[PDB]
């Protein structure tokens, strides 16, 4: 079957635009709509819009018309989602997933693992420590080296 | 009937203007239909694989392994995703005379990514009792001053005397080595004394892949840069584990450095005065580099990576779609 | 949107139901299909086509759809079926586009040299302020934080 | 065209429908409209899909082809590797040119036999319950509201629940 394959984790700011791509195999060119859709944790699927094959005719959710470009390139069997003037509500995961046929509908059959936007007003830093146990304070974002990390009011991390 | 309900079936039209052609008809306006011909480029040298290209620049393929002096800024390359010539390299051999299988060199060098140079023969030790200066000469000029390649090493008479050397290299790097040299012809010599402290001298260069020897023809030749005499060079390819040999009496322009060579597929020698950038693409031609998905292109049938098929058409467009008739 | 119960809950081998349920603009005119998702992991198709199982989905689960209203059944209830499941169909009416339910989960049984000061809260093993949420411990309990910038 | 449908007895398209590549307009009391057909636009859309896959998996990318030299005394090999080149590129640009050609023929007739087929299929349900009044249209012998004209669309049409209405209409005449 199918695999969907999308590109890699972003961060952006609020006002800023993203651009996620989903490339699937086989092909290139494809007998099926393929659509995008997105889940704020831990909040349900929203489907955001689809794009039909050959037509080139798109749709997309009330929620998201007017910053919701879907475009495809066929000879490299890739589909692209933009959306424009981010806001950190926009921080979800992001999928693509095809449908059964060339039509967008209800059902999408095989789906894209996901890959995570992460809005934030917050600029990319490195935490300070403090002697208590200990006190990493602040970073952004999430990293690889204890209690969970907490997220401030500044956009920042601290965890201890 | 009776009360007029009806239902038709019909096809598609839209506002599309774009045509094909057919066997039986041209130029036939359809609905849908996609192009097969990439004709865009960006008109810049980029990187493949993260890798820049080699910019020989006022410099050939022979200034730049042989060392011209004005190709200095060479010195320090050492791996290239592909080498470009520019239709000013013309800093080759600076003394003249021929570059014996160049050709061939160009086509071996045409599959080589990268390379180790290291100092074959080290000057002023590996020669305890040679002279190692003058030559230099103003032919190969530095800074208003006569000078020479800086891979090469113009050996000389120890004051009136010369005597048989023997200098062997064992290839211990665990690939091939290229291994260049030059042998000196000069003119009504004189000269030969001069230099060389022998008059009936040779040249001879010994492995298992290769062996010649080389008598200096002494005449008068046109001057070329205000130099009647001529140097020919010449390369081999040592093989991991042998041996390679110089002896000689006379008009041996000695190996210095020598290039341990790291063999690719992918890469080549182009000719291009496009201008290189920070570009990366999987597609590279002289004029420009491609970014596309296109079956075919008909930008240059020299391209280095992976590219569309060149064509020579200037329209392939086939159709997906149906006639498009949107009015009668 | 379509409206789903929070959360159900049963036995192994044992029987629930996840009801849907819209307006005539959506499940009224339009088929319904379910996908379950475990943690980590992309939607999974279960039931289109109000009740049709794709191929790797067993005879365990089905669906049914009745006017205004849908349902998921999930019979022999297994541990790995633990996750949350969401309906979703076409919506014709404000603009058409493929609405999707709430979700049901079902579950089976120095610093102040530079000025600052942060009071640090840790807290551990149950079952301006800025409160970590409970994350589960390896232990299998509860852990948390809090920091005021205590209970 | 060859199936004659396309461009002959259905004589222009359909800007109108927007939903696919073949399908139906309709008017009756409830009012009028166009719908794809979903069907024979699918199968249509995997045949196209799978040709344009199929010239794309024939036509391989090149890989790095870069040029030779040769010296003044090597003219015969220089001519010869450039008759190479060229006779190469001749060919390939032939085929591609040609492939083009014979495919955008058989694209066309394609979506001809589609629209033809499609038509039949339909005059095959109606049978008598309908009259074919030109340029791919039927008039029904009997009131078709739009559950009825659904029933077409979808190839369920009863043809014994309309029969004797359409027969004591079409017998008024
Ligand atoms: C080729 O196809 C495209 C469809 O892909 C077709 O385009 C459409 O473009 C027109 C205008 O450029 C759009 O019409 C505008 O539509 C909005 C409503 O959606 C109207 O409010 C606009 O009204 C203003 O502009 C008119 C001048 O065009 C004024 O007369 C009027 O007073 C208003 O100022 C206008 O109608 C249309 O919505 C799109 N449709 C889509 C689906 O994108 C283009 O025109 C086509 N060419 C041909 C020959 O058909
Ligand atoms: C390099 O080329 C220039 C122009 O061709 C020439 O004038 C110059 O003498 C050359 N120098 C060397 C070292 O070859
Ligand atoms: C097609 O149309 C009929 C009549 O409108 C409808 O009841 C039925 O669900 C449809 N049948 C199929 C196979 O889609
Ligand atoms: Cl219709």
């Amino acid at each position: 079957e199918v695999q969907l394959v999308e590109s890699g984790a972003e961060v952006k700011k609020p006002g800023s635009s993203v651009k996620v791509s989903c490339k699937a195999s086989g092909g290139p060119f494809r007998s099926y709509a393929i659509s995008w859709v997105r889940q704020a944790p831990g909040q349900g699927p929203e489907w955001m819009g689809g794009i039909i094959p050959i037509f080139g005719t798109t749709k997309y959710a009330p929620k998201f018309q007017g910053r919701v470009t879907i475009t495809a390139d066929d000879f490299a069997g890739t589909v692209y989602m933009e959306l424009s003037s981010l806001r950190s509500e926009d921080t979800a995961m992001y999928y693509c997933a095809k449908h059964m046929g060339y039509q967008v509908r209800e059902t999408m059959d095989v789906w894209g693992k996901g890959t995570t936007v992460t809005v934030s007003s917050a600029s990319t830093k490195g935490p300070s420590v403090f002697p208590l146990g200990c006190l990493v304070k602040d970073y952004f974002p999430e990293p690889v080296t204890t209690f969970p990390a907490v997220l401030q009011s500044s956009g920042l991390y601290s965890l201890s | 009937a009776d009360p007029g309900d009806t239902i038709c079936i019909g096809y598609h039209a839209n506002n599309s203007t774009d045509t094909v052609d057919t066997v039986l008809e041209k130029n036939v306006t359809v609905t849908h239909s996609v192009n097969l011909l990439e004709d865009s480029h960006n008109g810049k040298l980029c990187k493949l694989k993260g890798i820049a290209p080699l910019q020989l620049g006022k410099c050939n393929i022979a200034g730049w392994l042989l060392g011209n002096p004005e190709c200095d800024l060479l010195l320090t390359a050492s791996s290239w995703s592909y080498i470009v010539e520019t239709s000013n390299s013309e800093n080759g051999t600076c003394y003249p005379g021929d570059f014996i299988d160049y050709e061939e060199l160009r086509e071996q060098l045409s599959s080589v990514s990268s390379f180790e140079k290291f100092e074959i023969f080290p000057k002023t030790s590996s020669w305890p009792n040679h002279e190692t200066t003058k030559g230099v000469t103003a032919a190969c000029s530095y800074a208003g001053a006569s000078s020479f390649y800086r891979n090469l090493l113009w050996l000389t008479k120890k004051g009136s005397s010369y005597p048989k050397l023997s200098k062997s290299y064992v290839n211990n790097k665990g690939k091939e080595v290229l291994v260049l040299w030059g042998v000196h012809h000069p003119p009504t010599g004189t000269d030969q004394q001069s230099l060389y402290q022998n008059a009936d001298a040779y040249v001879s260069v010994g492995s298992s892949k290769y062996n010649r020897r080389f008598t200096p023809e002494i005449a008068a030749r046109p001057k070329v840069r205000d130099q009647a005499g001529r140097m020919n060079y010449y390369w081999t390819l040592l093989e991991p584990g042998d041996t390679i040999t110089f002896e000689a009496t006379g008009n041996l322009i000695a190996p210095w450095y020598a290039f341990a060579l790291n063999r690719g597929s992918g890469s080549g020698i182009i000719t291009s005065d496009a201008p290189v950038h920070d570009c990366n693409t999987k597609c590279q031609t002289p004029h420009g580099a491609i970014n596309s998905s296109l079956p075919f292109q008909n930008i240059h049938p020299v391209t280095i990576g992976e590219c569309p098929k060149y064509v020579r058409s200037t329209k392939l467009r086939m159709a997906t779609g149906l006639r498009n008739i949107p009015s009668i | 949107v379509l409206t789903q119960p929070p959360s159900v809950s049963a036995a192994p081998g044992q029987k629930v139901t996840i009801s849907c349920s819209g307006s005539s603009s959506n499940i009224g005119n339009d088929y319904v299909s379910w996908y379950q998702q475990l943690p980590g992991t992309a939607p999974k198709l279960l039931i289109y086509d109000n009740n049709k199982r794709p191929s790797g989905i067993p005879d365990r689960f089905s669906g049914s759809k009745s006017g205004t209203s849908a349902t998921l059944g999930i019979t022999g209830l297994q541990t790995g079926d633990e996750a949350n499941y969401y309906c979703a169909t076409w919506d014709r009416r404000p603009t058409a586009y493929v609405v999707f339910g709430g979700g049901t989960k079902l579950t089976v049984l120095e610093e102040l040299q530079a000025n600052k000061a942060t009071l640090v809260c840790l807290i551990s093993d149950f079952y301006g302020v800025e409160t970590t949420t409970p994350s589960k411990q390896s232990n299998n309990k509860y852990a948390a934080s809090s920091y005021l910038s205590c209970q | 065209g060859l199936f004659g449908a396309i461009a002959g007895f259905i004589e222009g398209g359909w800007t109108g429908m927007i939903d696919g590549w073949y399908g139906y307009h309709h008017q009756n009391e409830q009012g009028s409209g166009y719908a794809a057909d979903q069907k024979s636009t699918q199968n249509a859309i995997d045949g196209i899909t799978n040709k344009v896959n199929s010239v794309i998996e024939k036509m391989n990318t090149q890989f790095t082809a870069v040029g030779k030299e040769f010296n003044n005394l090597e003219r015969r090999i220089e001519n010869l590797n450039k008759k190479v080149d060229d006779g190469f590129l001749d060919i390939w640009t032939y085929n591609a040119e040609l492939l083009v050609l014979l495919e955008n023929e058989r694209t066309l007739d394609f979506h001809d036999s589609n629209v033809r087929n499609l038509y039949e299929k339909v005059k095959s349900q109606l049978k008598n319950n309908a009259k074919e009044i030109g340029n791919g249209c039927f008039e029904f012998y009997h009131k078709c509201d739009d559950a009825c004209m659904e029933s077409v669309r979808n190839g369920t049409y009863d043809y014994p629940k309309y029969s004797e209405e359409s027969k004591l209409n079409r017998e008024e005449i």
